[PDB]
RNA sequence: GUCCUAAGGGGGGCUCAUGGAGAACAGAAAUCUCCAGUAGAACAAAAGGGUAAAAGUCCCCUUGAUUUUGAUUUUCAGUGU
RNA sequence: ACGUACGACCAUACCCAGUGGAAAGCACGGCAUCCCGUCCGCUCUGCCCUAGUUAAGCCACUGAGGGCCCGGUUAGUAGUUGGGUCGGUGACGACCAGCGAAUCCCGGGUGUUGUACGU
């Protein structure tokens, strides 16, 4: 018994999706006999599966690894629609446009690290974040206070929250700028 | 107010049947069966380990769409064929059950006409790959010295590739990150149970007799457990498919069908239900 | 079927509670009282919500309790009923079969007075169960205790009568 | 020498590739025969220069292991 | 047909010093002998990956282990100028240690089983002297 | 997206150069026959890993309004939908609906033949493991029509349904189930969906002999109502993104077998 | 105005708001015990079907605060490792 | 047919109560040396499978009250698109069609099923 079939029009294959297209007509018998109908359908299915396994075992590279015997498949060729549009570059923000105009180069990853060496303590510390350098002295035992600055200081406030106040102001300004950028990008 | 009203019963959404029965952790099951590092379309096997009061159940399971399939199964009550009649739920019996399942899997695979596509596409530089499966403990707590790891240790010694570490074996020391293989050997050959028998025979004779009445009745001393378990391992590795018959009553399948149908209570039909409804209506009228 | 040995009433757990309501030295002394009375380390309980009237805040340790099982629970319950002269009220018993009471001083129970500690009162709560309560507590195949297996108020009162020889009013 | 990873004094010195004391460089360790846990061959590692090449005429380094 | 080993079966600790020699039993792979620099040799049951015996008595690094061709004896040669013969099924030393080498004993060679005569076995030990 | 988990969900639902495997939502209308529910169960069993199922009744007519379908695509991140319906004109209908950018790309109705439908449980054979992608065979003359029609779009939707996950390698043991769709040009032609298991037998030759055994389900459809995509949306869906690992060929620049960049002079 | 071995990740255990019945102070509201509790709590988003041996809440480990390589994609580079 | 272990549908399976259960298996159970974990060996973990017991879990049957699931009817009907095609200057009134409900009502039901090992 053979393992190769003969048809007037040859099969076409897409081994990326494990797909076989048989353009020959399926001569379905014009009867109501279910078992011979399913026999003919199973014969067509058997022919398609046979030629598909033959193509996989012949035109694909076979590699035996510890996982098992693998066939290397080509990338798929049958066109199928995407579920989402192809991503596009985001619209340039105000800073990105200004840097492109002024030739401002992006900072390197080593340069933008959250780490610096404090000489006076002789230790390594963070510039920002938890226990960062931007909040230096909020937990210090003794803080020098200027007399004029303390006189101009409002009642109830202390020197220990001035750095947090400046951080809140800078965060508010950065947040307003990024909200403006998001609104402009939404309009665009 | 009544919380269990018509709105509550209509809005109520039942869980899965096995979750209601408290037998399946579906959150862990989904990651066990539908998650793979590689997408090579390969079948996956799991060693399912379960424990009862009197038995240990070990199965080799694949997951299909209409229900799971059992490739091979081993039970702790089958160790009576290999000479173990007492302590069928201890850690050594867990090891023996896992070893028996591993040997049965290898014997079924032939690693101890129709043919495979692997043999069809095998190349010249091809070697035999070990059989691989993942451990399924279910709802059991995976602590140090648990018997699910004894089953897994027995199967891995028997020849099934189960990916695992050694920090949950009995004898592992957590601060030194080392495993005491003397304690592991003692647990494999049942030295913990033997030490328990000696300690009870020295301290509390009555508790010794009550706990090990079957051991004294069958004349199984503490010092014979190591040689007994090694001897049982030798026959497990020799003949993994040895038939064992129990002391339960033996009948054929049709005889058991008749015996259970004799004790079935039949469901009453529509005519009987209508007759009972009419009788209840007549009783209410009278 | 009520004569089955598996339906025998027994003490599941006795819970000893002291709610001082204020964190600090009083709570630590109550914890030490619980430790010396039971033999095991107690449990500190935190306040769930904020109540300005009671002077408590959220996540503040205000109470302490110990759960005791076995014959030690029976001994402590015997001491408590010796304090309460084996007399209880029908209000004390619940419909779930559990009961409880409370004492005003730990000294009369059998502990010598220490001026460094002081005087503390306690709440005793006894929970009753029949054999078969593992079904509703075990991790695998947890289910519901059957209706016939549940312990009623009359059953636990009758058990209290026949066991502690007490009176209910 | 494969590359200069970090000159401790200045990123400009790191970019220019200056070999001084304390400099972290990347070295080819094929001859040392280092195999990773996965079976891969480690052929590039980090070394710290422990001498002054400008005064000594040679570069001496210690592997960071 | 022998299939290629592809994975770790068992990693068994127990030796306090680097292992200098290893050899399986000729009967089967279930018994393995390792002689190490901790002045000892060890017999391992490899089916369960467990130790079985610890042969002690040498005062130097056990430079060689060698099973008898019938498998009933194990010979260990060490840096203490001695060769010891052990019963592997009991872990006990047979007779006394062999004396007469001036320096380090480096290699052992059992006589083949078909050449044994006079109701005894012969063992050749090659030494640094 | 304050939390890292919500950020992970947003990044997973974000558009990508290479897309995630498409998710299929199985849902039914107010009227849905038991045959249609069994067919939906069989299709879910075929596609368990990348599907979600609704369990309530939805008063939605898909060819009249699809705003609720767009909302469900937005919420569940599902790009395929199988919608069950029943009616006097159409007794058992499966509406295959494909999205693009959370809007309806195309729609196609299948009418089930009820007297010939066989469930998976009615075949007493070994079944497909969970997570295994089956191979596909499309047979007949109805799939190579020069004009895009209902049969071509049905072929595209069935390919996208039984596509599974893409893979550059496959184990030879994962070539054991085949899904065959047969349809012929012509009164209405019948699209027949069958699933078979594959047995291999020695034939005295290196190539094995393939033998089939019926796995189920057995489905017969008549193609029904038809919603073609918008042209611009169709080109936007058929745009093929380029992987960053796919290099652009430069003139007279190549890479040799050792990885050195090589220039060509003339 | 204060406090934090930071967030995050992984694994394990537990079930919430509320109602009823009880327990010296304790009395609508403190704590504890049982029963019933589709989530009616909490966490995110803005469901027309989010989450219950969890996506909630407590324990253990990491906390290393933005790793390495790339002949590949985009942009840039008179300081092109 | 019954039981157990993994399961597929995920209430026809859920909420409440009563009755029965041969065989075996589950399960309740007994003891805390070792492994292990808690305030508490309650849970988890280890050891025993001997002894008690079907009381509960589990299974089957029944009973109400709910809930839930099918099929017909509603009904090709309301409603919505169409001068669509006839009159009406037009708007619209019929007719022709395409899509197409739900309430009410009637009848039935209160779980099927795969693998493996046993009774």
């Amino acid at each position: 018994l053979p393992v190769t079939v003969e048809k007037p029009t040859p099969y076409t294959f897409d081994l990326g999706l494990l797909l076989a297209n048989d353009p020959n007509p399926v001569n379905v018998p014009k009867t109501t006999d279910t078992q011979v109908l399913e026999q003919h359908l199973a014969s067509v299915a058997r022919d398609g599966a046979q030629v598909l396994i033959n193509q996989l075992l012949t035109t694909t590279t076979i590699t035996a690894t510890k996982d098992g015997v693998l066939l290397t498949l080509p990338p798929p060729t049958t066109p199928l629609p995407r579920e989402k549009p192809v991503p596009q570059p985001k619209p340039e923000t105000k800073w990105q446009a200004f840097a492109r105009r002024r030739g401002i180069k992006p900072k390197t990853r080593e340069q933008r690290r959250n780490l610096q060496y404090n000489p006076t303590t002789g230790q390594w510390e963070r510039k920002w974040g938890y226990k960062g350098a931007n909040k230096r002295g909020e937990t210090d035992p003794i803080i020098e206070v200027s007399a004029a600055k303390e006189a101009m200081r409002p009642e109830g406030t202390s020197v220990r929250g001035d750095k947090r106040r400046e951080i809140r102001a800078r965060v508010k300004k950065n947040q307003k700028q990024m909200l403006r950028n998001q609104r402009i990008a939404a309009e665009k | 107010k009544l919380v269990k009203n018509s709105a509550y019963y209509s809005r109520f959404q039942t869980k899965f049947k096995r979750r209601r029965q408290g037998k399946t952790d579906y959150y862990a099951r989904k990651r066990l069966i539908t998650q793979a590092k590689n997408k090579y379309n390969a079948p996956k096997y799991r060693l399912v380990v379960r424990f009862t009061n009197r038995d240990i159940i070990t199965q080799m399971v694949t997951s299909e769409i209409n229900g799971d399939k059992i490739f091979a199964a081993a039970y702790s009550h089958e160790l009576r064929a290999y000479g173990i009649n007492h302590g069928l739920t201890n850690w050594a019996a867990a090891y023996a059950t896992g070893l028996l399942l591993a040997r049965r899997v290898l014997a079924k695979l032939g690693l101890d006409g129709e043919y495979t596509l692997t043999e069809a596409a095998e190349t010249e530089d091809g070697e035999r790959r070990p059989f691989k499966a993942i451990l399924d403990v279910g709802l059991a707590r995976t602590s140090t010295g648990a018997r699910v790891f004894g089953v897994m240790k027995g199967a891995s010694d028997g020849g099934i590739f189960i990916p695992h570490s050694e920090n949950r074996f009995p004898g592992y020391d957590i601060e030194t990150e080392e495993l005491d293989t003397e304690v592991l050997k003692k647990y494999i050959y049942g030295g913990h149970v033997a030490e328990y028998m000696e300690t009870l025979a020295d301290d509390d004779e009555e508790r010794y007799k009550s706990q090990f009445v079957k051991y004294i009745e069958d004349d199984v001393e503490a010092d014979s457990l190591e040689e007994l378990y090694a001897e049982a391992h030798k026959q497990i590795r020799a003949d993994p498919f040895r038939k064992y018959v129990s002391d339960a009553p033996k009948k054929s399948k049709e005889e058991w069908k008749a015996e259970s149908l004799k004790y079935k209570k039949a469901k009453l039909s529509r005519e009987e239900r209508k007759a009972r409804v009419e009788a209840k209506i007549k009783q209410l009228l009278a | 079927k009520a004569q089955n040995p598996m339906r025998e009433l027994r003490i599941q757990k006795l819970v000893l509670n002291i709610s001082v309501g204020e964190s600090g030295d009083r709570l630590t002394r109550a914890a030490k009282v619980l430790e010396q009375l039971s033999g095991q380390t107690p449990v500190y309980s935190k306040a769930r919500y904020t109540v300005r009237q009671f002077g408590i805040r959220r996540n503040e340790k205000i109470a302490v309790h110990v759960t005791v099982r076995g014959p030690k629970a029976e001994e402590i319950l015997e001491r408590g009923l010796k304090v309460k002269e084996y007399e209880l009220r029908r209000r004390n018993f619940s419909e779930t079969g559990n009961f409880g009471f409370g004492i005003s001083e730990h000294i009369d129970l059998g502990i010598k007075y220490d001026p460094s500690i002081g005087i503390y009162g306690m709440d005793f709560y006894c929970c009753m169960t029949r054999p078969g309560e593992r079904v509703a507590k075990r991790r695998r195949c947890k289910s519901r205790i059957g209706a016939s297996h549940r312990i009623t108020r009359e059953e636990t009162i009758r058990w209290f009568k026949q066991r502690f020889d007490g009176i209910v009013r | 020498i494969l590359s200069v990873k970090k000159n401790p004094s200045n990123p400009l010195y790191t970019q220019l590739g200056v070999l001084t004391k304390g400099t972290i460089i990347e070295v080819n360790v094929s001859d040392l025969g280092i195999v990773t846990a996965s079976g891969k061959i480690a052929w590039g590692r980090y070394a710290q220069i422990t001498n002054n090449p400008e005064n000594d005429g040679c570069v001496n380094a210690v592997l960071l292991v | 047909k022998v299939h290629a080993v592809s994975r770790l079966a068992h990693r068994i600790p127990g030796h306090g010093q680097p292992i200098l020699s290893c050899q399986f039993s000729p009967v089967s792979s279930s018994r393995l002998a390792t002689g190490s620099g901790d002045n000892t040799a060890r017999i391992w049951d490899t089916d369960s990956g467990t130790p079985k015996f610890t042969l002690k008595g040498h005062t130097g690094w056990v430079l060689g282990v060698s099973w008898s061709p019938d498998g009933k004896y194990l010979a260990t040669c060490s840096m203490d100028t001695t060769v010891r013969v052990w019963d592997p099924e009991s872990g006990k030393q047979v007779n006394q240690e062999f004396r007469g080498h001036a320096k380090w004993v480096l290699a052992l060679a059992w006589q083949p089983y078909h050449l044994w005569r006079d109701g005894t076995a012969r063992l050749a030990s090659a030494s640094k002297d | 997206p304050r939390n890292a988990r919500s950020k992970r969900a947003l990044e997973k639902r974000a558009p990508k150069i290479v897309e995630n495997p498409k998710t299929c939502l199985f849902l039914r209308g107010t009227t849905c026959s038991q045959i249609t529910q069994d067919a939906m169960n069989d299709l879910y069993a075929m596609r368990q890993v990348h599907a979600k199922r609704f369990h309530k009744k939805n008063a939605i007519h898909p060819f009249e309004d699809a705003t609720s379908l767009c909302f469900f695509s937005e919420k569940n991140d599902c790009s395929l939908m199988v919608f069950g319906s029943s009616n006097k004109k159409r007794p058992h209908t499966l509406t295959f609906v494909r999205m693009f950018d959370y809007k309806v790309l195309d729609m196609l109705e299948f009418y089930l033949d009820p007297d010939t439908y066989r469930s998976i449980s009615q075949f007493k054979t070994s079944k497909i493991p969970i997570g295994m992608r089956p191979m596909m065979v499309f047979a007949g003359t109805a799939f190579e029509s020069p004009v895009p029609n209902a049969f071509t779009m049905a072929k595209s939707m069935l390919i996208d349904f039984f596509r599974g996950e893409p893979s550059d390698k496959i184990d030879v043991e994962g070539l054991r189930f085949v899904v065959v769709v047969t349809a012929d040009e012509p009164q209405k032609p019948i699209l027949r969906l069958r699933v078979y298991g594959i047995r291999t037998k020695r034939s005295g030759t290196r190539l094995p002999r393939v033998e089939v055994e019926e796995h189920g389900p057995r489905m017969d459809f008549r193609l029904g109502r038809m919603r073609e995509p918008d042209p611009a949306m169709l080109k936007e869906a058929m745009k093929k993104a380029k992987t960053p690992q796919e290099e652009r060929t430069k003139k007279n620049i190549s890479m040799d077998l050792l990885g050195d960049k090589i220039g060509r002079i003339h």
